[PDB]
RNA sequence: UCUUGUAAUUGGAAUGAGUACAAUGUAAAUACCUUAACGAGGAACAAUUGGAGGGCAAGUCUGGUGCCAGCAGCCGCGGUAAUUCCAGCUCCAAUAGCGUAUAUUAAAGUUGUUGCAGUUAAAAAGCUCGUAGUUGAACUUUGGGCCCGGUUGGCCG
RNA sequence: ACCCACUCGGCACCUUACGAGAAAUCAAAGUCUUUGGGUUCUGGGGGGAGUAUGGUCGCAAGGCUGAAACUUAAAGGAAUUG
């Protein structure tokens, strides 16, 4: 087999293989 | 599957070369019924 | 609002409580002196460590420093008068090589046994507590 | 290495271990001084004057023969220019590449080298107005430097 | 009865050399182990670890046993050996052979002043072999050996009494921990303390002056 | 660029000794390089050294003789209160008896055994053992 | 070298480089934001007391069973609902509905002696008595 | 011929937990200190809390319950994703203490100033310029001579 | 133009380990438990997640900056063996 690509956050090409297949925050005073 | 795990690692330390006690029929039992 | 009466612990449990070498070493001490619990060895090994630690920081200090001369001769006087050292080892380099059994030898129940009067080490203890 | 590139060349000149006037020269001391101020009156540049003595008149270097450097000789006799030697030449290069740059709009490489030259001007200028040679602002802007060179 | 087979066997058979200081000062390369049995007695022997390791073949399975043994008498002399043998009994015998062959002096010192039969190491010294670092720090009297039980047994065997032993890395490996400690106390003698700054009398390496009776028969 | 020239000399000595050289050329030369070497020489760690004087900054040839386990520089020169001398030598010397850490005091460049006899202190300069 | 400033007037960088990198911790970041006070079922508390609602058959498997199943309990202060853990069978007859148990964290686990995922709150006391003493026949639990 | 262990073998001594004249104590009491009198022969006057693949200290222990399309068939053996289902015996540690939960510290060099790491494991900006910031070559009284009075070891006592 | 010798500055190549590394391998990844030449950036187990939210630059496509709750005992990298 081949050595895989590695990154901490998934690459945009790899999200396209996956994905294609509001209340704002509050800081309490 | 607790008995399967306790035996599986035990002969591994034969090959690693350390002391380990020889077994009997308490190997995979709850030694203590709990609180 | 009265002043808080100061207190401090006089014993320290070991960091490694389960070692077969030391567990047999302390049990040997307990049987031959008749010690009720292992705190008695813990207490001696606490104050022995305090004596060695104090004398160790004096030895980093140079010669003829009056802090070393005053505190050092005070520590030699206190151990000899109790009896832990002999009269021929009155130097700071020998108090580092003290042993736990030296302190236990100077106890009362150990000393009353060495002076007759007991016929066994456990009889020495139970005689003393009966006043 | 270099200031603005990845070169690391060590070509230089080696001043000899003889701080005093070699024997075969023995011409004079004051005669080169009147030679120096004669060449400065022609309109020359203090590097060009020093290189032309040793190519022609055998002056090994003007620091040892005269006792003073060439800048201090010209300043004593009042022939010094307004801006110094090298700061003048940096502007003269920066003007010419900028005149080149307006002629060729799509020269991306001249645009980069102009940034390098103008950066090298500012670092030199901050040195001179620190040692109080220029007026204490002297404000190098792009347009007026064309007038400053001619 | 041991039959001498090397040149150094003739050196010890006539008994013209008795102390280990002469052979170790020039650091003579020693090939055989039998000259130390006939010269230095009292070597205490302790087997450290025995394990089976396997070798996969085309059809069958060939196994062997790897044993590590550390040997010292009681003081200043220690050796560690590595040996893989076909049987557990021969691994002990061949393990001691290579361990005694790898003997090295240990240079002791004092934590404080230089009085009364040195108890500890001289200098801070380290040893590393494959991401296992063992550091040894000298300790005063009564401090004992504060070390790993294998290293404590190794240091008890070498002849030291007062050692601090701080360690780094994934030191769960036993065969790397021992030889890292072995090369550390091996590095202690390689260190040059200024007490040895006086020039040596330059011995003549007496192998040559006794070569008339140490040559071939 | 060449920030500290004491780091250059002490590195050149340690690189030369480990590989078994007999002498090493040190450039540039300094007051602090010269006064460092004289403490190392007087304690027998290095041998004899000669100053080559061209007009620029000098060069030094140091005849090595072994018997030098390690020498090094401490950068930056930390302010050493006289009570922190003992805390320093525990960190960067092999034993307690031998080994010297070198201090710039107001009484000149000197080691630590000499400084505590004079009862002075200053900035740390380096170490030798 | 070593990738960090080292000169003698660089304490501002060394002080504020540490402050930003400390935010990539886990104990430090969880402490300063006070997530014990905002998200955890225990409001930073060691123990919590809660009303049991129902008991679940979260069993080891079907009939041939290693019986370790427990209940669904709502904490009384924040009103959050958590899953509990009771010890061995024979204590399920003690825990009826609405008993106001006092429960603590479970925490440590090995590869034996309780490997149930999704539970971290063992039940220490039921109806204000115990579970150790109630199992070992020291006392009795009053019925509601 | 002199030294230890064992026993439903045996013998007398000693003492405080308690009760309590009295006295001390205290503003008055309680309690401590002292003490006339009573007060030990084991189910008495009875110590618990945890733990046994390693950590790690401590089992080639026992009984019972439920299942096996497994061997054998008077009995049994083995398995049992029953993660041992329920009890007991034995052993180990601490000890009038012991366990659990949360928080924090050490272990820890996983906050790294001392003292981490970035080719391939988390991590070197796509590249260069550039202000604050940080850092910045060597160099200017070095050496020699004179005496003086000190604190340490000694040949000396 | 070519040959020989030297030198300065380059892109690289081969051998080796005085050293270094987990190993592949490295004249730098060396001169680091014997740890300090100067200085910038980045990282602190895996999913949730380059997601939510705010700000910003862009006509747009987008880019830059960028979390937490919760869950999990893994997640990896180097070389060989059947």
């Amino acid at each position: 087999g081949h050595k895989s690509y590695k990154s901490k956050h998934a690459s945009k090409g790899a999200l396209k293989r996956l994905y294609k297949g509001g209340k704002p925050d509050k800081q309490v005073s | 599957s607790a008995k399967s795990f306790i035996l599986r690692k035990k002969e591994l330390m034969k090959r690693r070369g350390r002391k380990v006690a020889k077994d009997s029929k308490f190997t995979g039992r709850k030694r203590r019924h709990r609180f | 609002p009265r002043a808080p009466r100061t207190y401090s612990k006089t014993y320290s449990t070991p960091k490694r409580p389960y070692e077969s070498s030391r567990l047999d070493a302390e049990l040997k001490l307990a049987g031959e002196f008749g010690l009720k619990n292992k705190k008695e060895i813990y207490r001696i090994s606490f104050q022995l460590s305090k004596i060695r630690r104090a004398a160790r920081d004096l030895l980093t200090r140079d010669e003829k420093d009056p802090k070393r001369l005053f505190e050092g001769n005070a520590l030699i006087r206190r151990l000899v008068r109790v009896g832990v050292l002999s009269e021929d080892k009155k130097k700071l380099d020998y108090v580092l090589a003290l042993k736990v059994e030296d302190f236990l030898e100077r106890r009362l129940q150990t000393q009353v046994y060495k002076l007759g009067l007991a016929k066994s080490v456990h009889h020495a203890r139970v005689l003393i507590t009966q006043r | 290495g270099r200031m603005h590139s990845a070169g690391k060349g060590i070509s230089s000149s080696a001043i000899p271990y003889s701080r005093n006037a070699p024997a075969w020269f023995k011409l004079s001391s004051e005669s080169v001084i009147e030679q120096i101020v004669k060449y400065a009156r022609k309109g020359l540049t203090p590097s060009q004057i020093g290189v032309l003595l040793r190519d022609a008149h055998g002056v090994t270097q003007a620091r040892v023969i005269t006792g003073n450097k060439i800048m201090r000789i010209l300043k004593s006799n009042g022939l010094a220019p307004e801006i110094p030697e090298d700061l003048y030449y940096l502007i003269k290069k920066a003007v010419s590449v900028r005149k080149h740059l307006e002629r060729n709009r799509k020269d991306k490489d001249a645009k980069f080298r102009l940034i390098l030259i103008e950066s090298r001007i500012h670092r030199l200028a901050r040195y001179y107005r620190t040692v109080a040679v220029l007026p204490p602002n002297w404000k190098y802007e792009s347009a007026t430097a064309s007038a400053l060179v001619n | 009865g041991w039959v001498p087979v090397t040149k150094l066997g003739r050196l010890v058979k006539a008994g013209k050399i008795t102390t280990i200081e002469e052979i170790f000062l020039h650091s003579l390369p020693v090939k055989e182990f039998q000259i130390i049995d006939t010269l230095l007695p009292g070597l205490q022997d302790e087997v450290m670890n025995i394990k089976p390791v396997q070798k996969q073949t085309r059809a069958g399975q060939r196994t062997r046993f790897k044993a590590v043994v550390v040997v010292g008498d009681s003081n200043g002399h220690v050796g560690l050996g590595i040996k893989t043998a076909k049987e557990v009994a021969g691994a002990i015998r061949a393990g001691i052979i290579i361990a005694k062959l790898s003997v090295i002096p240990i240079r002791r010192g004092y934590w404080g002043t230089n009085l009364g039969q040195p108890h500890s190491l001289a200098t801070k010294t380290t040893g590393k072999c494959g991401s296992v670092t063992v550091r040894l720090i000298p300790a005063p009297r009564g401090s004992g050996i504060v070390a790993s039980p294998a290293v404590k047994k190794l240091l008890q065997l070498a002849g030291v009494e007062d050692v601090y032993t701080q360690s780094n890395g994934k030191t769960r490996t036993l065969e790397n921990t021992l030889k890292a400690a072995f090369v550390a106390i091996g590095n202690t003698y390689g260190f040059l303390t200024p007490n040895l700054w006086a020039e040596q009398p330059l011995p003549v390496s007496p192998l040559d002056i006794y070569s008339d009776e140490a040559s071939a028969q | 660029t060449r920030s500290s020239v004491l780091a250059d000399a002490l590195n050149a000595i340690n690189n030369a000794e480990k590989t078994g050289k007999r002498q090493v050329l040190i450039r540039p030369s300094s007051k602090v390089i010269i006064k460092f070497l004289q403490v190392m020489q007087k304690h027998g760690y290095i041998g004899e050294f000669e100053y080559i004087d061209d007009h620029r900054s000098g060069k030094i040839v140091v005849q090595l003789n072994g018997r030098l386990n390690k020498c090094g520089v401490i950068s930056p020169r930390f302010n050493v209160k006289i009570g922190d001398i003992e805390k320093w030598t525990a960190n960067l010397l092999p034993a307690r008896q031998f080994g010297y850490v070198i201090l710039t005091t107001s009484a000149g460049i000197m080691d630590h055994e000499e400084a505590r006899r004079k009862h002075v202190s200053g900035k740390i300069l380096g170490f030798v053992y | 070298g070593k990738g960090k400033p080292r000169g003698l007037n660089s304490a501002r960088k060394l002080r504020v480089h540490r402050r930003n990198n400390r935010w990539a911790e886990n104990n430090y970041k969880k402490r300063l934001l006070g997530t014990a006070f905002k998200s955890s079922p225990f409001g930073g508390s060691s123990h919590a007391k809660g009303i049991v609602l129902e008991k679940l058959g979260i069993e080891s498997k079907q009939p041939n069973s290693a019986i370790r199943k427990c209940v669904r309990v709502q904490l009384i202060k924040n009103g959050k609902k958590v899953t509990a853990f009771v010890p061995n069978d024979g204590c399920l007859n003690f825990v009826d509905e609405n008993d106001e148990v006092l429960l603590a964290g479970f925490g440590r686990k090995g590869k034996a002696k309780g490997d149930i995922p999704g539970v971290r709150f063992k039940v220490v006391k039921v109806s204000g008595v115990s579970l150790l003493a109630l199992w070992k026949e020291k006392k009795e639990k009053p019925r509601s």
